[PDB]
Parts: C-alpha cells; structure tokens; sequence
C-alpha cells in the first residue's frame, strides 16, 4: 500500500496550484479519501473529503469557496485544486484513506505528504489535558481528552480516535471508536472513556512511544482534532 | 437520525445494489441447457464440433453463439452413478439435450428407461427435451448387412408400417427408413403417454459429424419460448 | 460366512437396545403444562439474489449472516439494518453449501465443482479474494463446517467426510463407511465429535481426533436431508423424505420421539433447535415451516410469506430470531 | 333535470366497482414487483391512469348535473375537459406501448431481453407521459374551445370552432392506435395458427376480437360524434338519450381496462384468485 | 482376488467393536432432557415472548 503526493513549492499570494495523490497497492475505487493539513508548528486540521463513487463531497468552512477535490478512478489518482492562496494556507498536506461498513476502521493509512509555502459556528471542540508529560522508560503513562458534547450515539458507538505522530514522520492510527486496537499496534496501548472524558493508557513505556498524541471525533462532519500532547524520554 | 458513518454504509449498500442490477441484466439474456447421454453415443464429438466452431473436475461448460445469442451447455464429469440428488439443480434450464446411440439395439431398452425416468420427475416438469438420434450411419450398414437385425430385441417389429408422413429423401433402399421411424415412434410413445401441455419433445435425425447442429437447437429453443408466451396469453 | 456373523451381531445389538428400554418419553412427559400457541411474524425481508437460495449461516455475533445463491453469488448481510456488507462472485454457479468462521475472518463455499473454496474477508487491500482452494473429493460438496480458523470438515457425494488443513492444503483425516451420499453435518458443542446423515436412512457418530466411527443410528425409511444437535449435547434431531422427524439420544443409543402428522405428505429440508431445546423448527416442501413441541411432540405453530420450496433455516446463537430461505430467492427473519 | 339525475346515479355504480377492481389489481401487482420483468411498469401506469381519472374527474361531472351550480365561469370547463383528455391520451399511449411490447415478446422470443432493457422501459414511460401532456395542453391557450350547454346539463367541447384540433384528436384517438393494433395482432394470430397446426397435426380469435371490439366500443362513439359535429349541430338535433349513452360508454373504459389487461393474464389471474380466496 | 470378502470382513469387525458400549435406561435420559429444559426456560426469547423493548428487530 502506497500513497505519494506531488505538487507544492513556493507560491505568490493570489495565485493557484494543484496537488496530486497517486495510490498504488490497493483497490482505490472502494475507499473514501481525505485531505489533512498541518501548520509548520501547530496541530492538524481536516480539509476536504471525497466519498466512493464521487457521490458525496465535504469541505471545511474556511476553504468552502476556494478548494476543489476530484478523483480519477481508472488512473488511480486524487486531485486538489487550490485558488487564491493566502498566507494561512502554508501547511503540509497529507492524503488519507478510509472505508466505512460494519466493523471497518477508517483513517488506517496516511501518506508522506508535500510541502507548500506562500510568501507575504456550532461545532464540537476537543481539548487536550496537558501539552507535555515528563516520564521515564519502563513505567506507565496516561493521557486525557475532553469534549463539549456527548460523543455516544443512540446505536451504541462513541466515535473517538487516537493517533500518534513520531518525530519526523506521519500520523498513524492507534485507537478507533475508543476501545479498539488498530491492525498492527502493540497490545500495550489501551483506551477508555465515559462519553465526555477519555483516557489513553500506555502500560510498559518503551523507546518508540516518543512523539505527539492527538484525539479526534467523528460524530459530525465538521471534524475537530485538537492540540495534542507531547511525550519526552 | 443516522450518524455520520451510517450514511456511508447505506451508500455502499446502494452501490452493491447497482452492480447487482447490472449482473441481473447480463444473466437474464443467456440460455442454459443441460446435456445428457451415456458412454456409447457421440456426445463428446458433438461438444467438440461446437467448441471448435482440474484433476477431478465435476462439471464442464462450453459457450457458443448463434445469430448473436449466447448459449451455455453444461455436462457433468467426475460424478457417481446415482443422480437423483444433483438433478434438482437443473429445474430452471431452457432445455435438456438427450443423445441416444441408435446404431445398437443391445442396450436400447436402457436408453428408453432413462428417457422415461427423466420425463416423469417431480422437479423436471415444464422442461422440454431435445432428442438426438445420433450415429444414424452405422444403423444403415447394420440393417443392410443383415448379420444383426431387429428380430428378437423387440417383439413388436415386423408388425409396424411406416406412417404416411416420412420424408426419406436421403437413402439407398426403403428399409432403413422403417427401422429409424420405428425407433423414433418408440421414444415418442413415452412422451405422448404422460403429462402434456407443460413440456414437449423435439426429435431429430443427426450424425455425429454434422454441419447443422447449433441451428436445430436455436430453432427448438425459439419454438419453446414462443409456445410458453403464446400459452401465457390464452392464445394457445 | 461373514453374513451370518454380521446378522448375529446385529441381532445381539438389537436385543441389547431392547433390554435397556423401560419406559417411553411420552409417559414421563405426560404431567407438565403445554407451551400454548406460538405467534411469530416476519420482521425483515432481504432481497437481492437472482436465483434460488441454496444455503445460509449466522455469524457468531448474531448480526451478520451469509447467503449463497445458484446464480453464482455469495452475499454477506447485516441483519439489524438490512444493509449489504459484501457481495462475492464465484467461479462456479452451482454452489450447494456455505459456512462462516467462528473467528469471523473467513468464508467457505462449494458445490458441483468438487472444490471447497475459502475466501479471506480481512485483507490489507479493500477487497475479498479467494485464499485457498481445497481439492481431492470425487463428487459434489454437500456440507462444510469450520473449525478454529485452520481446520475444516467437509462431506461429499462420494460417501466420504474429510478433515482438512487449510495451511498446507492437504486433508489430514478421512471418514468412510457410508453407503449413500452424505447430505448434512452438525459439529458437537465441544467440537470433539460430529454426526452425519446419508442417503440410506442412517446417521453415524464420528470422533474427530481418533478418526473412527462410534455409533450408528437407523430409524428412518428414506434419505435424511437435515440433522443437528440438542443444545445440551446428548441428543440429535433429523429430517427425512418420509415426512417425519426423529429424536435420538447418544447415552441410551435409541430413538426417543417421532414427530409426524396425518396431513403432511411432503419431505423435510431443514431442522433447527431453540436456545433451550423446547421447540423444534422444520422446513417442509409445501412452502411451509412447522414449529413443534419437542417434549410432548404436539404441533405448536406454523410460518408463511414463502411462495416456493423452503431450503435453509437457522436459529441465532442467543435465540433472538430465526432466519428462513426458500427457492423464491427471498430471506425472512422471524421472532 | 330528472333524466340527468338518473344518468348521474347510474354513473356512480360503475366507478364504485372500477375502484375496487383497480385497487385489487394494484395490490396484487405491487405486492410482488418481480411478477413480470418490464411489462409490470406499463400495467401499473395503465392502472393508475384510471384511478386518477375517476377520483379527480368523476365527482365534478356528477356535481355538474345538480341545477344549484348550473351557471358557471367559461374558464372552468376549459380545465375539466383538458384534464379528461389528458388522462384519456395517457391511457391510449400506454395501450399502444403495451401492444407493441406484446408483439415484440411473442415474435422474436430469443433476443427479446436485449431489446427491452429497464432503461428503454423508463424512457418509454416518460415519453408517453410527455406526449400526453403535449396533446392535451392545446385547448386552454388557443385553437379548440369548451363551453356549457343548456340542454343536456353537461358542459363539453365545441369541435366546430377549430376543425384542425378535431382532426388531430380523432387521428390521435382511433386511426394510429387501431392501425398499430391490427398490424401487431395479425402476425400474432398467424403464428398462433401455425403453432396450433403443428401441435394438433378459433381459440386465438375470441381474444383478439374481444380486445379490438372493447377498444372500439369504448372510444368510437365519442370520436364519431366529434367528427359529425362539424357538418351538423347537436344541441337541438341529437336526442338527450343518445348523448347519455355516448357519455356512459366513455367511462366504461375504466372498468374494461383491468379485466382485459390484468385478468386475462394467467399469472396475474392466479395471484388475484389466491389473494381473494385467502382473504375470504 | 475378490473384493467381496474384504468388505464383508471389515464391516463385521466394525459391527463387533460397535456393540461394546455402556447403555443406560431410557427413563434417565428422558428425565435429564426434561431437567435441562426446566433449568433453562427463562433465557430464550422465542418461547416466552420478550417485550418489544429489548429485542432489536422491532
Ligand atoms: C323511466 C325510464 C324510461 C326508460 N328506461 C328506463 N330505465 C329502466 S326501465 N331500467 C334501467 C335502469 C338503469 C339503467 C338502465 C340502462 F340504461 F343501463 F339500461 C336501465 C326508465
Ligand atoms: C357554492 C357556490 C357559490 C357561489 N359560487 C360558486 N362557484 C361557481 S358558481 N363557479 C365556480 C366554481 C369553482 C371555481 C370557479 C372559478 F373561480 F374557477 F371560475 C367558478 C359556488
């Protein structure tokens, strides 16, 4: 499975640009795709979503009238067209896949990303407890996330996701729907919650857990991520 | 009402439904036939003619085309002798081709019993049979030589007269026509002595190496479908 | 010379079985209250197959079930919301059986091609692809039941059962002894034994690990089409073309009850049990399903909504509902 | 007005029975959508175009006989006539498509499914509805006028004001449909005769005669009166009872259609009988 | 030499080894079945109609 991003560089204000996402190694037509941006020294921000069969399209409120998303199924490619680039659109962009049915796990593969630079509401909000945690190898660590709405739905799901980003890398899925482990994530990680407050537990800390941890919600389409919490060894 | 992920599941089910509709359109436009016969006729050669114009496999399929119409023919392979259980899968086929080697009279009563068993069946009603009196080349030689002839296999011979409907244009003497029409009247008696109005029988005189074998099947299937449609409207 | 010894042994076994009988189940069960009248009405109807449905199986989670059609398709449905999770096309159109893994990661199917195909549902790429193709049977596949995600038991029309090994593809054990072709299978609750029924009016008990035949039960007058185990694990119920159902027990090695009626003339295609063993559900050829009291052996209910012959029938793992599938290509769910 | 009362009274039992017949047919046809592959939609359209006509037109025609609301706006009988003609044209076009499909299914039995796809059926349905709207729309914005009558208590259309519309309506009602019907059913009769001769070395005539006769009996007198009304008048000439019978025949179509196209089909008849026997 | 003397001998052995099992009285088996049905009677929604609030197919 491979996703490769092309496009970017240095652009003048008021210009336009196009970004391409090439997928190789999996059935591209059966997945929905997302764009996720990250500021140079901030957290993540969901941008745009294209469904399977191109029957549904969602945009963020800040890029509603400026960005366009499209697919090319025979050639296995995803396109983002950007118009009138301001100075707030200088971020690294990531290509994500997700498949939805009974028992699936969305957001389970992220691309490497491309860099772009430009020269000179009633929605759920998520809050991270602390921005730093000093710990030592071999012990247990706990991280907390909070929300302004009850993420529990009537059917019985909660829709809470835990991602981890290692230094100089891309985010990877850790926990989906607040109590489920990812495909190849080590058993040491655990997650729990009660509807409003959520906790991620690491039992036997090792050297490879160093990085920034993010929570995310998927109860509504306006997707909020939060600030994240850093761990130092 | 539904959460943000339930709608994606609903859309996925809708896409599956669209693909199923396309597959239904493709599946409705082909005709399936069932081939039957013993290890004495030229059923393999009949298959070979149309196919040119895994260790323990169970069924074999051959596809052919006449006037831009697709026909699929299935014949069983590595299966046991008892057939009262897997014969129920073929209760919705267009027709059953039945090949009979009419050259030898040593094992013709077995063929008659097999045809009778196929004709009277709880699940094989409303299914029509296309009969192939194959290898009617050794039959003429067997009749002309006289070393072996129909004298004691069936006692009702020598008391049968050729009906005034035969068209025996190909022939050397008027003695093979009587025998072959006697054989045809034999199988035609079983079909005419049982339930009627649902399914019929379409006999033919064929040889294993023949040029016109797909056209006969085309014509008989046309007749079968036309009769069904003409009977669903009280016109017949 | 061996015929007379076989006759003597059969006579000895018959006499021993007769000796151990002191009373009947009807006399013992004569002084308890009946179950009354059962009213079941359809909640869900599932559509989407093209031809007649030959088999079905419920998942462990009691929410997902898989159906097989003779148009050449497998469909994996979601029971609660009626959604379609998967639709898999096969290489052969004459599929007579299908099963579901207890783990929930694989699916099996087979038919007139004499091959048992195993498909993998949890694939890195978002698709379902065939993972294994077991060959070695010389006849059509009638039933297949799955075991711990690496073993599978299959019954065939060449009068043999086989215990396989998916990892290597070779069959590890072979069970022989039947005379007519085997039509059905049920694993024991403790997956140490399994009973089979063949087209000679006989059922047999098989030990998985040893690979031998323990007991033989003969009480029918025609071929057996369906068979299953009582929840407790000490008795089984079978269905035959003589329009009657029979209950046998392993401990006493005998037949306990016969369920039949005067008006019923057709055959029985499927048999199932309730989560507590009180009820017995059976699908018939006359488009109907019948619900019987297992103890008093008195008709208790009936079902409908089917316009053709009922082929498969199954009760969920928690006892919440029952699913039925017939030859009109529709699946129904009843509470 | 006594006569008119009798006419409107007898004009109620027919459409009370037709309602029950069409409702039973609709139930039996929608309970199992997979009864007939593509003809199911055509029969359903022909089925709804009669319930619509009855429910949305008959009360006003009944409610015109009463002398209380006897005098009215001249822009009213320009809508009632248009609605009736719209429903009649839709039914006629549906019948034409049904007959062509019957011909295409009895002849060319093998390559029928590749000629009648679900897309080709829905496009045909939309086409019939569009052409019906096109044909029934003219009388409210130009050539063709409808007015009230102080003789037979039933407001109608004056065909003599514009002969072109009369010619167009007569052509669209009888000429083309009957030509198509005869041309299609002659070949079917020939094929049935040949098949019977093969099988047994006039069962198919009573059906075709019934179909053609019923269509003519339903639609003929009205068009003939329209044709005649150009040469001579009808307000003080033709007797009140002749017009009553002519109007009575125009609405027996709603009763005839379900019998001819639903109850003369083997499978639909079987299903209706099973449902009715069970309920009763 | 003959395949009819080996299939008539293996069957004899199988039938011989099949007769040496421990059997019990029928009344005990019937009582055990009745006891199992009585112990588990309030856990199956099909027999006792569950109210239309706990089952998920309503
Ligand atoms: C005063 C009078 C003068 C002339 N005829 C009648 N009608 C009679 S007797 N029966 C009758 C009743 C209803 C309908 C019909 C129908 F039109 F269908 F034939 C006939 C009455
Ligand atoms: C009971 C009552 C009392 C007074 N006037 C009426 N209406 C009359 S006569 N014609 C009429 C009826 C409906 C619509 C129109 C329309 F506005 F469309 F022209 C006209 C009815």
């Amino acid at each position: 499975v491979q996703l490769v991003e092309s496009g970017g560089g240095l652009v003048q204000p008021g210009g336009s640009r196009k970004l391409s996402c090439s997928a190789s190694g999996f059935a591209f037509s059966s997945f929905g795709m997302h764009w996720v941006r990250q500021a140079p020294e901030k957290g993540l921000e969901w941008v745009a979503y294209i469904s399977s069969g191109s029957g549904t399209i969602y945009y963020a409120d800040t890029v509603k009238g400026r960005f366009t998303i499209s697919r090319d199924d025979p050639k296995n490619t995803l396109f983002l067209q950007m118009t009138s680039l301001r100075s707030e659109d200088t971020a690294m962009y990531y290509c994500v896949r997700s498949i939805y049915y009974y028992g699936s796990s969305p957001f389970d593969f992220w691309g490497q990303g491309t860099t772009l630079t430009v020269s000179a509401s009633a929605d759920i909000v998520m809050t991270q407890a602390t921005s730093s945690v000093p710990v030592t190898p071999g012990e247990s660590v706990s991280i907390s996330c909070r929300s302004s709405k009850s993420l529990l739905h009537s059917n019985g799901n909660t829709y809470l996701y835990w991602f981890l980003q290692r230094p100089g890398q891309s985010p990877q899925l850790l926990i989906y729907r607040m109590s489920n482990l990812a495909s190849g994530v080590p058993d040491r990680f655990s997650g729990s919650g009660s509807g409003t407050a959520f906790t991620l537990t690491i039992s036997r800390l090792e050297a490879e857990d160093v990085g920034v941890y993010y929570c995310m919600q998927h109860l509504e389409y306006p997707l909020t991520f939060g600030a994240g919490t850093k761990l130092e060894l | 009402t539904l959460s943000a992920e339930d709608k994606a599941a609903v859309e996925r089910s809708k896409m599956i439904e669209k693909q199923l509709q396309k597959d239904k359109q493709v599946y409705r436009a082909t005709h399936r036939l069932l081939l039957l016969g013993a290890d004495n006729s030229g059923k393999s050669t009949i298959v070979k003619q149309m196919r040119i114009y895994v260790k323990t496999s169970g069924i074999f399929e051959t596809k052919f085309q006449v006037d831009k119409v697709n026909f699929h023919m299935f014949d069983v392979g590595a299966q046991r002798d008892e057939r009262r259980k897997w014969i129920q899968c073929f209760n919705d086929v267009t027709a059953i081709i039945f090949v009979v080697d009419s050259s030898d009279y040593n094992r013709l009563q077995e063929a008659l019993n097999d045809f009778k068993s196929i004709w009277n069946n709880r699940w094989l009603r409303t299914i029509s049979v296309i009969l192939f009196l194959n290898k009617q080349d050794l039959l003429a030689e067997k009749v002309l030589a006289g070393k072996s002839k129909i004298e004691d296999y069936f006692p009702e011979f020598a008391r049968y007269t050729t009906p005034e409907d035969a068209t025996p244009e190909p022939g050397e003497d008027p003695r093979v026509t009587r025998a072959k029409y006697f054989i045809r009247d034999e199988f035609l008696r079983i079909s005419t002595a049982s339930g009627d109005g649902r399914h019929y029988c379409y006999p033919h005189f064929t040889c294993s190496v023949d040029t016109e074998n797909a056209r006969r099947i085309f014509n008989d299937c046309r007749d079968i479908i036309q009769r069904m449609h003409l009977r669903q409207y009280e016109l017949l | 010379q061996l015929r007379q010894e076989a006759e003597q042994l059969k006579n000895q076994i018959r006499d021993a079985r007769k000796a151990c009988a002191d009373a009947t189940l009807s006399q013992i069960t004569n002084n308890i209250d009946p179950v009354g009248r059962i009213q079941m009405r359809t909640r869900r109807t599932l559509r989407g197959h093209l031809a007649k449905i030959y088999a079905m199986h419920w998942g462990t989670d009691s929410r997902l079930l898989v159906s097989a059609s003779q148009d050449g398709k497998l469909i994996i449905w979601d029971s609660y919301t009626t959604n379609k999770v998967h639709a898999i096309p096969l290489r052969s159109s004459w599929v007579m059986t299908c099963a579901y893994a207890p783990s929930g990661n694989y699916v099996a199917c087979g038919g007139l091609d004499n091959i048992c195909s195993i498909y993998n549902l949890k694939t890195r790429e978002g698709n379902v692809r065939v993972s294994r193709e077991l060959a070695g049977h010389t006849g059509y596949l009638s039933c297949c039941r799955f075991l711990d995600d690496n073993q599978i038991v299959t019954s065939s029309g060449d009068t043999t059962c086989a215990l396989w090994d998916i990892e290597t593809g070779q069959q590890t054990t072979t069970f022989t002894g039947h005379t007519g072709d085997v039509m059905s299978l049920s694993l024991a609750p403790d997956t140490r034994l399994f009973v089979s029924g063949a087209c000679d009016a006989s059922a047999k008990l098989w030990d998985v690990r040893e690979g031998m035949c323990r007991q033989t039960f003969t009480g029918h007058e025609s071929d057996i089409n369906a068979i299953c185990f009582f929840p407790n694990g000490n008795a089984f119920a079978t269905g035959s073309d003589d329009a009657t159902c029979r209950l046998f027990d392993l401990r006493a090695d005998q037949e306990l009850m016969t369920y039949s009626h005067d008006n019923i003339i057709c055959g029985i295609t499927s048999v199932s049990f309730s989560k507590s063993g009180r009820l017995l559900l059976a699908g018939y050829d006359d488009f109907n399903c019948n619900v019987w009291d297992a103890l008093k052996a008195d008709r208790a209910g009936v079902l409908a909504g089917h316009d053709n012959r009922v082929s498969c029938l199954g009760v969920t793992d928690d006892g919440m509902a029952v699913a039925t599938g017939s030859w009109d290509s529709f699946l129904k769910i009843w509470n | 007005l006594a006569h008119g009362i009798i006419r409107s009274t007898v004009l109620v039992i027919f459409l009370a029975a037709s309602f029950v017949g069409n409702i039973v047919l609709a139930l039996v046809l929608q309970r199992k959508p997979q009864l007939l592959q593509v003809t199911n939609r055509f029969i359903f359209n022909l089925l709804v175009t009669d319930l619509l006509q009855i429910s949305l037109v008959a009360p006003w025609v009944v409610a015109t006989s009463v002398p209380l609301f006897w005098p009215l706006n001249s822009h009213f009988c320009t809508a009632l006539v248009s609605l009736t003609h719209l429903f009649a044209f839709a039914s006629v076009n549906t019948i034409v498509v049904v007959s062509v499909d019957r011909y295409l299914s009895i002849i060319h039995p093998l390559s029928y499914p590749s000629k009648m796809t679900q897309r080709r059926g829905y496009l045909l349905l939309y086409g019939t509805w569009i052409v019906a709207i096109l044909q029934s729309t003219p009388p409210l914005y130009g050539w063709g006028q409808a007015a009230f009558d102080e003789r037979n208590a039933l407001c109608s259309m004056i065909w003599g004001a514009s002969p072109s519309y009369t010619i167009l309506s007569v052509v669209s009602f009888i000429v083309i449909p009957l030509i198509v019907m005869i041309a299609c059913y002659s070949v079917v009769f020939c094929a049935a005769r040949r098949q019977h001769a093969l099988l047994y070395n006039c069962k198919a005539a009573k059906v075709i005669f019934i179909i053609i006769f019923s269509y003519v009996l339903s639609l003929g007198p009205y068009c003939f009166l329209a044709v005649l009304a150009v040469w001579v008048d009808v307000e003080t000439q033709v007797p009140q009872w002749v017009i009553t019978i002519i109007i009575w025949l125009f609405f027996l179509q709603c009763c005839i259609h379900p019998y001819v196209y639903g109850y003369m089909h083997k499978t639909i008849k079987k299903e209706i009988q099973d449902m009715l026997k069970k309920f009763f | 030499n003959t395949a009819s003397i080996a299939q008539a001998r293996k069957l004899v052995e199988q039938l011989k080894m099949e007769a040496n099992i421990d059997r019990i009285k029928v009344s005990k088996a019937a009582a055990d079945l009745m006891a199992y049905c009585e112990a588990h009677a309030k856990e199956d929604p099909l027999l006792t109609p569950v109210p239309a609030s706990e089952n998920p197919f309503r």
